[PDB]
């Protein structure tokens, strides 16, 4: 007989995002790399 | 493909006229002298994408003059075969958009998916994409039993590749620099324009048809109907992938939920019985012999549906008399709806604004027929 | 009481004489921004030709819509949309007819 | 881990052929790629499939040098594959003659045909049309 | 049960400004954009070599028309037109006459593939399984007459397809 | 001679390698074409490019319906296009209207307007099927250019 | 299997001899004529009559998987044998 | 206001070539077929145009 | 706050007030006897007892309205010039024009 | 190199999770020839007795009744609430 | 039972019959049809843009969407076209027909003022059927061609057309056009015998 069964387990996205903060965010980190390279390159 | 005859005052378009029709294949005309059956596989060649979406538009339209309520199975697989139409027709509407502008990768993301899910439609019906499968009747042939575990296998698959576009195109700032401010139409005109589709759902007004009306078997099945702020390109946008990911949660549920019994109709009068059953019944075989040749036998009078497409409204008007021909039914597809808009969105705006306003309101050249 | 399209019955002959005067004038265009074709001579017996068929004069709304869908026809030439000589052709040269008599139709194949 | 990768290579060229046998694959086929052959088939076809590696791998359906009278060695293309196609390259899972065979008819040809092209032995139209005949005798 | 698309300015006071100022300044996003394109390049690409590999199919499938035989011989094709009235295209042509033995079969059979939609209608219209759709598409011509199928001349040299066509029915009867 | 005869197999085989089409959409068969560029049926694979290039390409593949609005349209395109230039006709309308045969605004399938070398029969045309619009024309270019 | 004919051009199933005057042969000049080697007409006499116990037997191909409605026939007369509408196969007693 | 009736014959403008004079129209009601002995064809008019010459292509 | 639509994202109490209080007196100029003026009065009362009754409540915008305050009032703003032209052209007092033939059954 | 042990942590690293559901996806779970011939089952009819075209009426009330020649269409469309799975 | 659908909400939608007939004129209502809960009104030609000012943001009826507006070729009645304005509720939630009637060669009140989106379909039906509006902007043929003759959908006139073949001749640009040969149409007899219906047939 032809019939389905549910294999539900990880249904997927129910309104989910996989957009998260990777490799370190800026805000006041990333400018201390940016002018510590300048510093670091003028010296 | 398009004309678009533009009138150019120094930069920006000030008349955009649309000379459009230039595939009139002349649907109107040629479906008069065909039977029901026979003009089915008319309506999947109207859109270029949608397959499981069109031909359910006209096959309800149908019923609703045959007075026929579909078996219980059927309508589950019109909901699951409808929102894999809805992830298609997604595709499409993201990817040429895209390829029109200049994105050169995404286009061939979606596609590798793309050719994984006609792989669906192939295993379901003989054709690639064209698939005279949803029928008056209700549904013609039933899933087999390698497909039901491979559309969850999919599902499962697919929710990292919905991830990809915005991981990739919502937070660029050359998207949020162009298709954000294109023809901000949020106003009473655009119900007036009757948009219906993604213009009105995702700029302003709250209603759209899957919750309003049911065709078949909703409330049942959870939604998320997605609603933008401004009536630009971008929260258009937005919206069509928010409808990609709130589409996988009713084919989760459509694979929970599958009662198991009978595809198509029980009335044989209408529905073509089975191969097994009509070689040896008298009744079947005369049923068989008549069900083509003739039609139905339709009752006379005028009904009127339209099914939420993801491009509009595919507003299937029969026009029926007591014989098996339907003399003039029209199809107001959601082209006439859009290109409409065209001579206020164009208003102070750019030749490359134009290419934009295209794509995200998804005017495929098929549409317009009727 | 009862819709008049336009004009009555005296007004859409006129009118008429305005198409007439305007299509006259719109040769030149079709020859020198378009393409040469035929000739200037031609185009305007193009015209006569054209509006001999139409000598059944009996009503102002046939008339009326006449003129409407001459200020489509011919307005497609003044406002110039695609044709690039394959369209907007109206005379045949391609085909050959065959002469309306007893001896010749017969003698080819007709009716 | 780039040492056994490296290693996988090399007895891959080992595998089908050597020095002249992988040179004859690269220049003929797209890609060289070994694994387990099925073999048996109406002008020498190899059909070296069953192996995992990727999507839809019913690999390597190698065409036969000189099916009929083409000498396909430096062009060939899916002109090949006498009725085997359906189940070892691709829908149906067993091998055509070596699990599942077909059932004899005696009215299916023995040797299969290549491409109908521009060359001779090509399609033609014609009708069954008897006409109405006329009468005319001294 | 409404969603929602805009966010409504998330930025505050230094600590959300500034971040949001710093993908403006320096770029990020378009690192961001290049990082999921990096990914994409190490994994192995999903391509099919068309004269060795094969992309997969169904056992229903419709695209090259041939009309199935008995196994003892005989034609199973009865000239009843049911598959010319089912026809969407009007392509399928039939002119019936008696075989001068009793039995009632065909003499013109042509299906045009200038017409022809490839609905499969006339398969599943068929009482007798006269036309299986074969799985083929090894048939580009160079002129319509090298095209457009003749009255079962070639239709009938469908048979060396026969041993696919008689192997993929095992999927029609008892659906799927 | 032999160097001459060998010298033209050259010429030919520099089309063989490589064909830029111009593919015309304006069909459902402009999802199918599309199709090419899907990684799973891969035509980059050949000298065979999506750049397109309108003036410069060599082999316009007419996909789907042409009606008499586009009939002018696509033949003043076949003009402007080079000297060794091939048509594909892909799906049953560009073969002789699939559907529409019958109808009043639709050319009954390209050949009345545009010369076509290579048939493709399909409709929804396969990407399986679509691959002998490539690999059929390769194979089909002999020429025998002698003189 | 088919008697070929004096002009050159094999018939088909039917007898179809193109005439001499007629100029729908050019066709057939340089690419070959498809013919069916196998034809139906010898194939019907090929296959032997089988013998049946009873008055009535019904037809079929081979149930659901070969396509054949299933048709009874009467074997009442003695010459001749009962042939269904659909095979070429023939029944006797 | 406005009305301007004017009495007169009908006449074709949106008409094609010259083939209408030639053509000849039968509008009669279809006859029951001699096999079919059901009167549902009947009880409406149908005009069908007298038929031209039909060759084998 | 912020409006759906186009419509400005502000709630001008008392200006729904002063629209529906002058439609009032647009209708009771040349309809009197007909129905369209006695069925639209039973129902812009019916409203205006309803928003006197509840000032700048979220329930009272929400009777018979749905959206916002500003999409009342707009749903209401060429209400104005329906009832204008009601009264320019008439068709609710009387009743003259030709009945069709006899022929709509399909 | 072309190992996969030292690929999979470069994919992993370059924006966002993966290793687990790849681009190809077809190695397991993936069922050729379909299944074993199975029974396809019957509806409400098929089964004798009480399965008359009387009682299953199909195509029977279809005919349109001509009307005449304050009250609402339907109860106002009321607004729907904002999503529980998510907020925006 | 298993297979037919239920209808309950009739009555609810039965009401507007009543509602929009006791507004009352011989200028609009004439004949109001109401059949499986949709609701079909014919009115008269010279009211169109009056009627459709109406149920345009009335606070019973709110409609202010226009999404078909098809139109119906028959030969059996005087009145040639019967033009049906299609109308959606988003407020209320139902939907609406404003069939209207014209003969071969007359003008109606055409919606531009009332509908900025019926300009776009009052050009379709020009193009097919060859009715004409008065007060319409820029009248102009999209589907056909720009040198056609006729009307694409009138039942006069062949399925074929009368300017099908199109020719690349012996003239190096010019694409012939006025023969009028092609491939015949198989128009089949197919009209089943015996009434199947009942509550449809009329006496003589
Ligand atoms: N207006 C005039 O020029 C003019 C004036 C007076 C009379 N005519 C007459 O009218 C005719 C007009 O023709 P044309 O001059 O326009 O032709 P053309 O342009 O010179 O072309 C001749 C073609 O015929 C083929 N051909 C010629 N001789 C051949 C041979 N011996 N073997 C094989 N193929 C051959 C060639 O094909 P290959 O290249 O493949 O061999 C070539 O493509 C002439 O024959 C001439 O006598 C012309
Ligand atoms: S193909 Fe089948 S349906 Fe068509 S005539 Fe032959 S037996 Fe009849
Ligand atoms: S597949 Fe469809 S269109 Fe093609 S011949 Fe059969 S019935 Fe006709
Ligand atoms: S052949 Fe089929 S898919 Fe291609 S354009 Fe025609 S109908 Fe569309
Ligand atoms: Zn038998």
């Amino acid at each position: 007989v032809k019939q389905d069964m549910p294999p539900v387990g990880g249904y997927g996205p129910i309104d989910y995002k996989r957009n998260l903060p990777r490799r370190g965010l800026s805000g006041y980190s990333m400018f201390a790399v940016g002018i510590g390279a300048l510093l670091f390159g003028y010296w | 493909v398009l004309r678009l005859v533009m009138e150019l005052s120094g930069e920006m378009v000030r008349k955009c006229d649309p000379h459009i029709g230039l595939l009139h294949r002349g649907t109107e005309k040629l479906i008069e002298y065909k039977t029901y059956l026979q003009a089915l596989p008319y309506f999947d060649r109207l859109d270029y994408v949608s397959m499981m979406c069109n031909e359910q538009a006209y096959s309800l339209a149908v019923e609703k003059l045959l007075n026929i309520r579909p078996p219980p199975r059927a309508q589950w697989i019109r909901v699951l075969f409808g929102e894999i139409t809805r992830l298609l027709n997604h595709i499409m509407a993201v990817t040429t958009h895209a390829l029109d502008i200049g994105a050169m990768t995404p286009f061939f993301w979606m596609f590798e998916e793309r050719e994984k899910m006609f792989e669906f439609y192939e295993r379901v019906s003989g054709a690639r994409m064209h698939a005279a499968y949803v029928r008056p009747g209700g549904v013609h042939q039933d899933l087999p039993l390698g497909l039901m575990d491979d559309i969850y296998e999919f599902s499962k698959n697919f929710s990292l590749r919905i991830d990809e576009l915005e991981e990739m195109l919502t937070n660029n700032r050359i998207w949020r620099n162009r298709t954000v401010d294109i023809g901000i139409v949020t106003a009473e005109d655009a119900l007036n324009y009757g948009f219906s589709g993604v213009m009105l759902r995702g700029s302003g007004i709250q209603w759209d048809l899957r919750k309003t009306q049911p065709y078949d078997v909703y409330d049942q099945v959870e939604f998320d109907v997605p609603i933008g702020s401004r009536g630009d390109c971008y929260d258009r946008y937005l919206c069509r992938v928010e409808e990609m990911r709130q589409s996988i949660r009713i084919i989760s549920q459509c694979l929970n939920k599958m009662p198991p019994g009978e595809i198509k109709v029980d009335d044989a009068k209408v529905s073509p019985p089975k191969r097994a059953e009509m070689k040896t019944s008298m009744e079947s075989l005369i049923h068989h012999f008549k069900l083509y040749t003739e039609g139905y036998q339709v009752p006379p009078g005028a009904t009127y549906t339209a099914i939420e497409a993801p491009k509009g409204e595919f507003g299937v008007y029969l026009v029926s008399d007591g014989s098996s021909r339907p003399y003039r039914c029209k199809i107001k597809a959601p082209g006439f709806a859009h290109l409409a808009g065209l001579d206020k969105m164009s208003k102070g705006h750019m030749l490359a604004d134009v290419v934009a306003i295209i794509g995200t309101q998804d005017i495929v050249f098929g549409e317009v027929d009727r | 009481v009862k819709p008049i399209f336009s004009r009555d019955m005296n007004e859409a002959k006129r009118r008429v004489r305005e198409l007439y005067r305007a299509w006259y004038r719109e040769v030149p265009n079709t020859v020198h921004l378009f393409q040469l074709d035929i000739s200037v001579k031609q185009g305007r017996d193009k015209v006569r030709e054209m509006f001999k068929k139409n000598a059944h004069i009996t009503d102002p709304r046939v008339v009326d819509l006449l003129v409407i869908k001459g200020k489509m026809e011919l307005e497609e030439t003044i406002k110039v949309w695609k044709q690039r000589t394959h369209v907007m052709r109206f005379f045949h040269e391609t085909e050959a007819p065959r002469p309306k008599d007893f001896l010749s139709k017969f003698y080819v194949g007709h009716d | 881990e780039l040492l056994q990768v490296l290693k996988r290579g090399l007895q891959q060229v080992s595998g089908h052929g050597g020095l002249r046998g992988y040179l004859r694959v690269l220049f003929r086929a797209n890609d060289v790629r070994v694994g387990t052959l099925v073999g048996e088939d109406k002008y020498g076809n190899k059909y070296y499939e069953d192996n995992k590696q990727f999507f839809g791998r019913h690999r390597w359906v190698i065409y036969t040098t000189e099916m009929n009278g083409k000498n396909t060695f430096w062009d060939v293309d899916g002109s090949m594959v006498p009725p085997e196609w359906h189940r070892w390259l691709h829908c149906m899972t067993d091998d055509p003659p070596t699990v599942k065979p077909p059932t004899a008819r005696k009215f299916i040809w023995t040797n299969h045909k290549f491409n109908l092209s521009g060359t001779p032995q090509q399609y033609v139209p014609y009708s069954t049309t008897r006409k109405k005949i006329q009468e005319w005798v001294p | 049960t409404y969603k929602y698309v805009n966010l409504r300015e998330p930025s505050m006071d230094m600590k959300s400004v500034t971040d949001r100022a710093a993908q403006t300044l320096l770029w990020t996003e378009l690192i961001r954009g290049l990082g999921m394109t990096l990914s994409y390049l190490f994994r192995e690409p999903a391509t099919i070599n068309y004269p060795f590999e094969k992309g997969p199919l169904s056992p229903r499938f419709r695209g090259e028309h041939a009309l199935r035989r008995y196994p003892s011989g005989e034609e199973r094709c009865i000239a009843c037109k049911l598959c010319e009235a089912v026809c969407p295209a009007q392509a399928i042509t039939i002119e019936a006459e008696p075989r001068a033995d009793g039995s009632r079969r065909t003499t013109r059979y042509d299906i045009d593939m200038t017409k022809c939609i490839y609905c499969g209608f006339c398969q599943e219209a068929c009482p007798v399984d006269a036309i299986v759709e074969g799985p083929n598409f090894e048939f580009s011509t160079e002129t319509h007459e090298e095209l457009l199928y003749n009255k079962e001349k070639l239709l009938n040299n469908g048979d060396k397809w026969e041993a696919e066509i008689a192997a993929n029915i095992q999927a029609d009867y008892l659906y799927r | 001679e032999y160097v001459v005869a060998k010298l033209d197999d050259l010429i030919n085989w520099a089309r063989r390698s490589s064909l830029w089409p111009m593919t015309f959409g304006l069909a459902c068969c402009a999802v199918e074409m599309m199709h090419m560029a899907a990684p799973r049926y891969d035509m980059d694979r050949f000298g065979v490019v999506f750049r397109a290039s309108p003036r410069q390409s060599d082999v316009m593949i007419v996909a789907g319906t042409l009606t008499n609005k586009m009939a002018p349209a696509l033949r003043k395109v076949y003009d402007q296009m080079p000297e060794p230039r091939y048509v594909v006709s892909m799906g049953s309308c560009a073969n002789g209207g699939g559907y529409y045969h019958y109808s009043y605004s639709v050319v009954r399938g390209c050949d009345r307007i545009v010369p076509v070398d290579i048939y493709v029969p399909g409709c929804p045309p396969t990407a399986e099927a679509l691959l002998y619009g490539i690999l059929q024309l390769q194979k089909k270019i002999k020429r025998e250019k002698r003189l | 299997g088919v008697r070929t004919s004096p002009t050159g051009e094999k018939v088909t199933h039917t007898g179809q001899v193109y005439d001499d005057g007629d100029y729908r042969k050019v066709r057939f000049v340089g690419r070959q004529k498809e013919v069916n080697e196998n034809f139906a007409i010898d194939l019907i006499a090929e296959q032997p009559v089988s013998q049946v116990g009873s008055r009535v037997i019904s037809c079929d191909g081979g149930g659901g998987a070969l396509g054949h409605p299933r048709v009874y026939i009467n074997l009442d007369k003695e010459t001749k044998t009962g042939t269904c509408g659909y095979c070429g196969l023939q029944f006797r007693q | 206001i406005t009305v301007d009736e004017k009495l007169d014959i009908t006449t074709i403008t949106g008409v094609p070539e010259e083939h209408i004079k030639t053509r000849k129209a039968r509008i009669f009601v279809p006859a029951r077929n001699n096999m079919q002995s059901g009167v549902n064809n009947t009880k409406k008019w149908k005009m069908e145009f007298d038929t031209r010459e039909r060759w084998e292509n | 706050t912020g409006l759906v639509g186009l419509a400005v994202c502000e709630t001008p109490h008392e200006r729904l007030k002063i629209l529906y209080t002058k439609i009032l007196d647009v209708l009771g100029h040349i309809p009197k006897n007909a129905a369209y003026r006695k069925y639209t009065e039973q129902i812009t009362n019916e409203k205006l007892s309803m928003v006197k009754a509840e000032p700048d409540v979220k329930k009272l915008e929400e009777r018979l309205q749905g959206g916002q305050i500003e999409e009342v009032i707009l749903q209401a703003e060429n209400e104005l010039s329906l009832a204008r032209k009601m009264i320019q052209w008439k068709p609710w007092e009387p009743l003259v024009e030709e009945p069709p033939a006899s022929q709509w059954k399909w | 190199a072309s190992a996969t042990r030292f690929i999979q942590w470069l994919r992993n690293w370059a924006s966002g999770r993966d290793l687990q559901a790849k681009l190809q996806l077809r190695y397991q779970e993936i069922s050729k020839r379909t299944q074993p011939p199975p029974k396809l089952p019957v509806g409400p009819s098929h089964k004798l007795s009480n399965n008359y075209y009387c009682t299953r009426d199909g195509r029977r009330e279809a005919m349109p009744p001509s009307i005449v020649m304050a009250v609402s269409p339907a109860p106002p469309i009321k607004r729907w609430e904002l999503s529980q799975d998510e907020p925006y | 039972t298993v297979r037919p659908r239920n209808d309950v909400a009739h009555k609810q939608l039965s009401a507007f019959g009543e509602y929009v007939a006791e507004i009352l004129p011989k200028y609009v209502q004439q004949v109001q049809v109401s059949c499986f809960n949709e609701l079909e009104i014919c009115i008269h030609p010279d009211g169109v843009i009056p009627v459709l000012t109406f149920l345009r943001d009335h606070s019973n009826a709110q409609f202010k969407s226009l999404a078909d507006l098809t139109a119906v070729d028959i030969p059996t009645r005087q009145n040639r076209f019967e033009i049906v304005y299609n109308l959606l509720s988003l407020r209320f939630n139902s939907r609406i027909r404003v069939k209207t009637y014209t003969d071969e060669l007359t003008p109606i009140e055409s919606s531009v003022p009332v509908y900025k989106a019926a300009n776009w379909y009052e050009r379709e039906i020009w193009d097919m059927f060859g009715v004409f509006f008065a007060n319409h902007p820029d009248l102009r043929r999209i589907l056909t061609d720009y040198g056609f003759e006729g009307h694409p959908f009138r039942k006069d006139f062949p399925l074929s057309g009368y300017v099908e073949l199109r020719y690349d001749d012996e003239v190096k640009r010019v694409v012939a056009e006025p023969v009028e040969l092609a491939q015949e149409f198989r128009k089949f007899d197919l009209n089943s015998p015996w009434e199947a219906f009942p509550a449809y047939r009329q006496p003589p």
